[PDB]
Order: C-alpha cells, then sequence, then structure tokens
RNA sequence: UUAUUGGAGGUAGAGCACUGUUUGGACGAGGGGCCGUUACCGAAUUCAGACAAACUCCGAAUGCCAAUUAAUU
RNA sequence: CUGGGGCGGUCGCCUCCUAAAAGGUAACGGAGGCGCUCAAAGGUUCCCUCAGAAUGGUUGGAAAUCAUUCAUAGAGUGUAAAGGCAUAAGGGAGCUUGACUGCGAGACCUACAAGUCGAGCAGGGUCGAAAGACGGACUUAGUGAUCCGGUGGUUCCGCAUG
RNA sequence: CUGGUGACUAUAGCAAGGAGGUCACACCUGUUCCCAUGCCGAACACAGAAGUUAAGCUCCUUAGCGUCGAUGGUAGUCGAACUUACGUUCCGCUAGAGUAGAACGUUGCCAGG
RNA sequence: CGCGGGGUGGAGCAGCCUGGUAGCUCGUCGGGCUCAUAACCCGAAGGUCGUCGGUUCAAAUCCGGCCCCCGCAACCA
RNA sequence: GCGGGGUGGAGCAGCCUGGUAGCUCGUCGGGCUCAUAACCCGAAGGUCGUCGGUUCAAAUCCGGCCCCCGCAACCA
RNA sequence: UUCGGAUUGUAGUCUGCAACUCGACUACAUGAAGCUGGAAUCGCUAGUAAUCGUAGAUCAGCAUGCUACGGUGAAUACGUUC
RNA sequence: AAAAAUGG
C-alpha cells in the first residue's frame, strides 16, 4: 500500500523555506503565486502589515475563459500588474510560492514584467 | 523516457507453438518472422515452447497417474 | 495493453463485488514493479555487475539504475559507495507488459515449476517474487549468459491487505 | 592542500594572488579566473 | 561487593554531604526498613558487612533489598608522598547517605525478627539508624 | 546606593526526557537440554525505586548589564 | 617551573569541567585535541531528508542490494570538545572561482605588540528569472616578532651631471 | 462558510470515531508541446476533464498520549543574629516534582459564497 | 646547496664507456648420477633494466624532469 | 619513577606503515632400516598476555589490569 | 565427453525352503571419483613381458581369487666398476 | 682419494 504524497504540503515546505529569505515591504511588496490543478491565483502582499493590495485569479469572471493554463497564467499576470499599477506599485519581489519557476509560474511572472511591474 | 539510453523495444506476438496460442506484448527479441495480427499491422513473432495455456501446472492436466500404494503394487505384481 | 484491459473490465468488477467497495477508487491496482538484482560479487569482479546490468536491461526494456553500497561492511569486504546492485522501476504500460509476460511466457519456463509462494506478501499488500535464474525470461539466450543469477520482483500494489493483494494477483493470473 | 601556490596573471604576468594546493591531487599548474587590478578585469591566472 | 561495572570518570570530586536526603526516604519494597538519621559515606565493604549480618540472622526466610548503591569512586594517594603531582588512584566506592534515607529493607519475616536483623546490620554501619515500617 | 521596569545566563535545588550509573518485580522475539513448555531468556518491552564536576525535560536566591527612569548621596 | 633541589613531568595554541546561572578566575587539579585538510569538502541556484527497527524477497547470512510501514532525530555535520544546525549549517545535481581589488562607520578583546567581528561605499565579477547571495569552509585550534637574505613588481631615490 | 496568505511559546499537536463534494482542492486521463527521471511522465512539467469522494484536504466529537497549569506546602537562597554543630533562628525571595484545573486553537488582510 | 656514483629476474654482480642483442654466480622446477645423500653435468621458467618524458630505423645504453641511497664538500634570518 | 617486551610446544620475526600471522627446532602420519637415530614426503598446531576504545576492519593504533626485563632510587 | 560405470529408484530372471542382515544375472532410468598418480616400490631375458579371451576344482546358487588353455606378440642385454 | 652412528 504505497502512500501518495500531498503535493500542496511538499510545496508549502518549499515555500516556507523560500519565505525565510523573501518578504514583501510596503515599498516593494511581495507578489505571491498559488497554483492548483486548474487555476492560478496571484496576490500582492505587504508583510509588514500583512495586508493584500491587489489580487487576480484565473477563476475570476474577468479572466475566466477557455484557454490553456499557461495562457490563463499570462492573463492573470497582466491583470495583477494592471491592478498594482492602478494602486501605485512598481517595485515588487516575486514569490514563486514554492513552485518551480517555469511553465505557468514563469508565464505569470513574465506577463507581469511585460505589463510593467519592476522586479 | 530519455533518448538513446534504453534498448530497442517494440511490440511482438508471443506464439506458443504447442497450442498455436498467440498473444501480443512488448519485447526486445526482434524475431524476423512476421505473422498478421487481428489488427492489420504485422509484428515480429516469438516462438514459444510452453506458455500459460500449455503448462501442466497452469492447466491442471495430470500427465501421469499418481504412484500406487504398497498394498496396490503388491496385489498387482503378485496377482492376488 | 491486454492485461490492463482485463484489469479495467473483469478484475475491477470481480474485486469490487468481492470486497464491497463503495467507490471504484478503492479498487486496488498494481502501483509499480521494481526488479532488483543484488550483485555482491561485483566487489571481486565488476564485469559481473556489467553483465548483470546488461541482462536486466534486456529483460526489462529500460536502463537500470546501479545501486551502490550505503555503508561499508568488513566481512563482505564492502566499501561505502561501491556499486553492488541494479534496479529497474516499471510503471504503466511497460509494467503491465512485463507482468503479463512474467505470468505467461516466463514463469512456466521455471524448471520444475510448481507455482509461486502464496505467503510472500510483506503484510501490507505488496508481493515479492524471487526468481532463481535469469534464463527464465524469453529475451535471454543461454549461450551469452556467462553466469546464472536471480532477481527480486517487487509488485507494489495499492491494496491495504494481503487478502486484497492476493485476489488482485490471482485475478491477473498468478499461480499459487 | 599542502604547498603554497602563486597565481600570476597570464596577460600581464603580475603575481596577484597566493593560495594553496595539494600536489598529489593537482600536480599540474592550476589555473583559474581572478581579478587583475592592473588591467581592471578578470583574467586567467596560473600557478608559477 | 557493589561497584559500577564502569563509569565515565574514575576521578571525581567528592560529593556534598550537607543537607537532607534527596530521595528514597520511604520503605517501598519490603515491610520494614533501616532509616539513616546521620550523614556519612557508606562503603561497599560496610554495605556487604551489614547485608551478611541481617541475612544470616534472617536465615534465608525473608527478602532483603539494598536501597543504596556505591556509585562514587574516591581516590587516595600512595603512602608517604608529598602534596601535588596529580590526583591519586581509585581506592574504593561509596554511597552518600544523609538523614532520612532508607538503607535496607526486609520482608517476609516477623517484626521482631526484622528488628533484630536490622539492629545487627546497623551496628556495622557508620551512621545512626532507626527501625521504620511502611507508612499509611 | 536604593526603588521600579526590561534583559543575558543554567549555578543551588530538583528531575530522569538525553548520555552514563543502578535495585527489585512482571513478561519474554526467539531460539536451545525437554516433550511442545520448570536453564540462558543473554534481547526488547514494562512497573516501581535510586545516582552524576565534565547528565538536563526543568530551574531559583543572588550577582550582572541597562533605562530621555525617581529618591538620597 | 617545581609543596627544598636533583631525577621524572611540563613550556605555544584549541575545547570542556573545576568556575560559585554576566565576564574573568589558580594548583605538578579532572579529561581530550592542534602544528592540518578540501580545487571541493569553496560561491550560487534548484532539489532532497536521516539513523534504526519490523515484515516480505535469490545468490544474501544478524548485517550488502530491493519494497512497504513505523521511525523527531538517537543520523550527519573533514578533524577534539562544546555550542549550534532537520526552514538545515546535513545530502544530490548544474553552472562557476567572492578561497576578489581598494577599503571601512562602528564594536569586541586587550598592559604593549597583537587578536576578533563588522554594516556600508567604489571597481570589476559568479550564480540566479528576480529579490538577492558571495571578501572561503557550522563556529571556535592548524601558528612565530624584528634583523638579515632571496624572488617578482614599481608614473620613488640615485652623493658634480647622465 | 470556502479558499489564499500572515501573526501567535502545541491551550494550536497526535490518536480514535464520524460527515462532506456540479462551485472550488484533490485524486484522476494522457505524454503532442515547454520541461523531467543517475531507470521510471512515480516525481517535476505540460495538455485535459471520462470517473471518484476511496485517500489527501476541510469540518464535527473526545481528554487515551503530547501540550499548558495554579493555590497551598516543601527544597534552595540574599540579608541579619547565634554558632562550629554534615548547624540553629528570624525576615524577604521562592522552585522542581506533584495536585486541582485549562485545552481537540485564537486571530489580521484579500477574493469568492 | 655543489659535485660524483648507485637503482637490472627471488638474492648478489656485468652489459652503460662506444645504440641494436638483456649476460654471470647463487636460488626454484625437471632430467642424468648414486645403496641412497652431497657434489657434479644438462634442460626450463624466471627482471623488460627506479619512474615519466624527449631525439632516433633502433634506447638498460643517448638527453631532460622526477623518487630514493651513499661519499666528500658548502651553509652568520 | 622511566623505559622495553608478552605471538602454535621452545626460541625468534611480523607492529614502525591497519585488510597479508613467517622461520628454525619440536609434535603427528607415510616412507627408508632387522630395529633406533639421521634422512625424505605430507600434515596439524597461536581467538597474537587479558580487559575497554577508535575503525567498515585491530598482532598492528590508543587507554587500563597482569607478568617479565633493563635502568634509576641522589644531598644531608 | 557418445570416456568411466560406482551409487541409487523402478521392473524382472534363476538357484535354493528361504536372497532383509547376506547371492548372481537382465531391462529402463540416474551417471560419483577419476585428465596417468609424491616419497617410495615390484615383475620380467622369447613365444617371455604386455594384451585378448577360453575351461576346470570347490559348488543347489555365487569368482575381479586359484589352477590350466591357447590368439596377437614386443624392447633390450655394451658389459660386471657399482 | 666425500660422509654414512648405534644395538641389555
Ligand atoms: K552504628
Ligand atoms: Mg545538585
Ligand atoms: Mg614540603
Ligand atoms: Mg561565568
Ligand atoms: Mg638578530
Ligand atoms: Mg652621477
Ligand atoms: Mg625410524
Ligand atoms: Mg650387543
Amino acid at each position: 500500500m504505497i502512500s501518495k504524497i500531498d503535493k500542496n504540503k511538499v510545496r508549502l515546505k518549499r515555500h516556507a523555506r523560500v519565505r525565510t529569505n523573501l518578504s514583501g515591504t510596503a515599498e516593494k511588496p511581495r507578489l505571491n503565486v498559488y497554483r492548483s490543478n486548474k487555476h492560478i491565483y496571484a496576490q500582492i502582499i505587504d508583510d509588514n502589515k500583512g495586508v493584500t493590495l491587489a489580487q487576480a485569479s484565473s477563476k475570476d469572471s474577468d479572466i475566466a475563459t477557455t484557454a490553456t493554463k499557461v495562457e490563463l497564467a499570462t492573463k492573470v499576470g497582466e491583470a495583477i500588474a494592471k491592478k498594482a499599477a492602478d494602486k501605485g506599485i512598481k517595485e515588487i519581489v516575486f514569490d514563486r510560492g514554492g513552485y518551480l519557476y517555469h511553465g505557468r509560474v514563469k508565464a505569470l511572472a513574465e506577463a507581469a514584467r511585460e505589463s510593467g511591474l519592476e522586479f | 523516457m530519455k533518448q538513446g539510453i534504453h534498448p530497442e523495444y517494440h511490440q511482438v506476438i508471443f506464439l506458443d507453438t504447442t497450442t498455436n496460442f498467440k498473444f501480443l506484448s512488448g519485447s526486445t527479441k526482434t524475431s524476423s518472422e512476421m505473422m498478421e495480427w487481428e489488427d492489420g499491422k504485422e509484428y515480429p513473432v516469438i516462438r514459444l515452447d510452453i506458455s500459460s495455456d500449455s503448462h501442466p501446472f497452469y492447466t491442471g492436466r495430470q500427465k501421469f497417474a499418481a504412484a500406487d500404494g504398497r498394498v496396490e503394487r503388491f496385489n498387482k505384481k503378485f496377482g492376488l | 495493453n491486454r492485461l490492463k484491459e482485463k484489469f479495467n473490465t473483469e478484475v475491477t468488477e470481480n474485486l469490487m463485488k468481492k470486497f464491497n467497495y463503495s467507490s471504484v477508487m478503492e479498487v486496488p491496482k498494481i502501483d509499480k514493479i521494481v526488479v532488483n538484482m543484488g550483485v555482491g560479487d561485483a566487489v571481486q569482479n565488476s564485469k559481473v555487475l556489467d553483465n548483470a546490468v546488461e541482462e536486466l536491461e534486456l529483460i526489462t526494456g529500460q536502463k537500470p539504475l546501479v545501486t551502490k553500497a550505503k555503508k561499508s561492511i568488513a566481512t563482505f569486504r564492502l566499501r561505502e559507495g561501491m556499486p553492488i546492485g541494479a534496479k529497474v522501476t516499471l510503471r504503466g504500460e511497460r509494467m503491465y507488459e512485463f507482468l503479463d509476460k512474467l505470468i505467461s511466457v516466463s514463469l512456466p519456463r521455471v524448471r520444475d515449476f510448481q507455482g509461486v509462494s502464496k505467503k510472500a506478501f510483506d503484510g501490507r499488500g505488496n508481493y515479492t517474487l524471487g526468481v532463481k535464474e535469469q534464463l527464465i525470461f524469453p529475451e535471454i539466450d543461454y549461450d551469452k549468459v556467462s553466469k546464472v543469477r536471480g532477481m527480486d520482483i517487487v509488485i507494489v500494489t495499492t491494496a491495504n491487505t494481503d487478502e486484497e493483494a492476493r485476489e488482485l494477483l490471482a485475478n491477473f493470473g498468478m499461480p499459487f | 592542500m599542502r604547498v603554497n601556490v602563486t597565481l600570476a596573471c597570464t596577460e600581464c604576468g603580475d603575481r596577484n594572488y597566493i593560495t594553496t594546493k595539494n600536489k598529489r591531487n593537482n600536480p599540474e599548474r592550476i589555473e583559474m579566473k581572478k581579478y587583475c587590478p592592473r588591467l581592471n578585469k578578470y583574467t586567467l591566472h596560473r600557478e608559477t | 561487593m557493589l561497584l559500577p561495572k564502569r563509569v565515565k570518570y574514575r576521578r571525581q570530586h567528592r560529593p556534598k554531604t550537607t543537607g537532607r536526603s534527596k530521595g528514597g526516604n520511604y520503605v517501598t519494597f519490603g515491610e520494614f526498613g533501616l532509616q539513616a538519621t546521620t550523614t556519612s559515606w557508606i562503603t561497599s565493604r560496610q554495605i556487604e558487612s551489614a547485608r551478611i549480618a541481617m541475612t544470616r540472622y534472617m536465615k534465608r526466610g525473608g527478602k532483603v533489598w539494598i536501597k543504596i548503591f556505591p556509585h562514587t569512586p574516591y581516590t587516595k594517594k600512595p603512602l608517604e608522598v608529598r602534596m601535588g603531582a596529580g590526583k591519586g588512584a581509585v581506592e574504593g566506592w561509596i554511597a552518600v547517605v544523609k538523614p532520612g534515607r532508607i538503607l535496607f529493607e526486609v520482608a517476609g519475616v516477623s517484626e521482631e525478627v526484622a528488628r533484630e536483623a536490622l539492629r545487627l546490620a546497623s551496628h556495622k554501619l557508620p551512621v545512626k539508624t532507626k527501625f521504620v515500617k511502611r507508612e499509611e
């Protein structure tokens, strides 16, 4: 009876290790990424206050559509970049959430960069 | 699978020749002879002396009767 | 994928009816097959391990991982890190092909075959079969076999109990 | 490491660094990129 | 002759002897016990002498427990040597006993036999003692 | 110097969670003399009871360092 | 030096205990290490988690290699001990050479000479998508003043001047 | 209420029993593509939506383990007095163990319901 | 530090001078010998020449680097 | 007090430098002799003084207990 | 090893009253050591050695022993110091 | 012209 690992738990161990060294400030807030089997979520968090400033998900009505997960990640990155710009945020630090920086995570990050967030 | 490390591997028909019983599966044997499958494409055939449908243990077939007891051998030998 | 189709169609239904599973996700399946060969004489002659690796690769279809000593043991004259085994993990279609081949073409080639041990279950639904000679497998020609050596085949299943594992393997067609 | 080693820039020849090496492990003249202050750039230095 | 099969350090600072008994102040295995009322080192030789005395009086009828154990090695210098030049060699083994500790316990005999046996035992020891029973 | 407040630290005591030391029970994973059952049970487990400068799950009194700190000096 | 001297032992450096919960603190008090090692056993990025036990399995046994489960650290951390490290400081892999140059607010230690830590700035780099990290190694031993001489460099001097 | 992401010495954990699924989280279906395995599409990565609450996950119950934990008393001890007694007395401080008991978390922000 | 020499079958010595070819005495194996034994005689196996390079059709031999041993001599941080 | 040593039945190597127990004599078996000795062929025989430690591994390296040898034990 | 045929299983034949201790022989099957033998040691000078079979006594049965028979059929002897 | 002891 071989056990099956909980991918989210493994991810969270990795994420806590990343977050020891990576934290978001009011002037340079942290762009956190959460990834599921279907959707991708992004927040911009000031860890000094522990408050979110902007959010964007592939599950949101504005972004939900019929596209590949990577395309949805691109759209989520663009949306979060736009909302951050509207709230007056340019510098951020990218928290890959413990996921490998690749594929959907990388597409979201590059979309935010292109939309104008300065890492 | 990685490229170039694994041996050549392809579908073959294992043919138990005793019962002329065919079944398709993968293997690296690469036997030359080709016999048509139910599907149109042929694949190389591997001659098999024995198989699951030809082994006495699998089939339950008893090749030879059990050894006679001592009383029975006594009686049959001496006619009594 | 003949064996996989059999599992999907007949074995699933038989096993679920027998064990009263409220959902199909409870139906045991063969998670993986690990074929291991411990070559301790590789300490004295590495060519033995090389031949063993080649034979295991021919049997399984994929390159084996060479396993090295985890610790040094004086009596065996074994130093930590010395390669003393080979291992192949099979999953999916290759696993099913190897399993049906082992049940049908290979096992009957065992000399004086009388079935496989019915008690060789770890106690948690996994079955280990010890083959005593490689010549069993149809892919090996006895001419090229410098030495005859065995293998351990570990069928790792999702069954929680030896009873369910036995039912699964029997339905697949394992002699006992 | 068991012997002293001087690394000299292979472009200007200046003996810019000292280090150490094990002669049995690295019998050859070891080479590596190091900053050459005279040239204000990284150059290949090698054991003299 | 009791002594540890081994110790980490053979040369040890001698134990503190002021204060009261830290533990083992109650009869816990037998019915009767011998309770120390003064402080002393107790040597393995003294333990053995007292044990033999009490068991011989009890004539194997009852059971005896030694509650103390000589864990501590003490050293002594070789004869007629001057001060200094390192610490001396292990001479013996001692248990530190302070008021209240139960040294021995006995069971399986009458109170009178236990009293006489523990009297004989106490006369072998360098501490004052008193006969004690299980409390309730 | 005292009062108040904060802090560093592992001593006295205590304890046995670790490393060692140690006393009585219970039981024995398993094999031997034993047919199944009357050694060793060396293992492990478990109950109770003890020991420690170089043991610590704990842990004082003091002393110490400070404070946009008050009183006396 | 020395519980008189000789003889024996010792002499510098690191760790622990004695040491009395800051720091310091002696004895020919109780215990051990050092006079190195590593071209990766360094930097960086990503990934990973042990020892041990039980149960199955061939050569294979109490221990080799394989599989499941339990196992919170009993493993490992180059090397003594102590303090730390399982968000690893432990393990694997890729790329690399910061085991840089000029320095240095400030601080520890301290009779002196020395010794220790150090943000940050400039130059030029490595790894990383980036944030960022990197001026050797989990930390603390692995060392020896001046004089003199050797070797390399040098927009320094050059006994009338060159 | 659900999820994401923080804070707090486990009073938060473990274990056992029970409930849940169109949203969502998973398991799950595959390996064409980016990417990957010292062997393995197991994992990582990607594409996807036939099936399932079986497991994870979430929620509910509890006090068996772990965690927390008084009051009172005791040990120790600053100071003083008397004393050489393995000490006494007075005052202040005051454990550890144990006992009663607490506890199957409490909360900030954001997006959905 | 300078100058010389030495390193060759299991042991002890040539062959290096002057390029080819690995010789000699012991030791082991087989045979002759003898009533055996020794001695003696004959067949074999035994180092590729301290190690790595270099010049040559050709290296134990010639030329360099390196590892040890010996003789004499040098040495005022 | 300081050194050195302890290994088949005896004597002596092996330790320095961990993975490998050697030689001579003695013992036993077969042979040769009328028999013994000598001699020839073949074999057995040491858990490396005894306890702990480091090591994957100890005759070997490190520390105790024992036994033997040598040197030292001086000034009044 | 298509050498060798020991050992073992099964099935039989014969003599004898009766083949377990404890006979010979046959069939099927199995298929051990053994690759020319250390020190040492023996026989033989011609129809000899070596090799191949044949017969007889004892005897119900039982021979690789003993005693006889023939077939093929060598090498060598310088010589007498040891 | 090598050496080859002893035997109540
Ligand atoms: K007394
Ligand atoms: Mg104490
Ligand atoms: Mg004096
Ligand atoms: Mg202190
Ligand atoms: Mg001077
Ligand atoms: Mg001039
Ligand atoms: Mg004789
Ligand atoms: Mg006579």
